[PDB]
């Protein structure tokens, strides 16, 4: 087996994050969008 | 999963590391086991 499997075996596990790689994604994406159509507006009041 | 005991007691369990298909519902003897199943991450 692999390493990964290997250690489920012996108690040693990885939970998952709670946000995934897409809502990061989403996240980065709204703030490349504020810093570009509002620049630092967004960040003090509304946009 | 608990919504505190001063409001309700219903519970959700959340088997780690399963995919809805091995659970065990002196063999783990069963708890209040949930018709709405859901497989997640
Ligand atoms: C989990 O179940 C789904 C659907 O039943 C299946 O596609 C997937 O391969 C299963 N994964 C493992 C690790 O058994």
């Amino acid at each position: 087996r692999d390493l990964i499997c290997a250690q489920k075996f012996k108690g040693l596990t990885v939970l998952p994050p709670l946000l995934t790689d897409e809502m990061i994604a989403q996240y980065t994406s709204a703030l490349l969008a504020g810093t570009i159509t509002s620049g630092w507006t967004f960040g003090a009041g509304p946009a | 999963i608990t919504p505190g005991t001063n409001t309700s007691n219903q519970v959700a369990v959340l088997y780690q590391g399963v995919n809805c298909t091995e659970v065990p519902v002196p063999t783990w003897r069963v708890y209040s086991t949930g018709s709405n199943v859901f497989q997640t991450r």
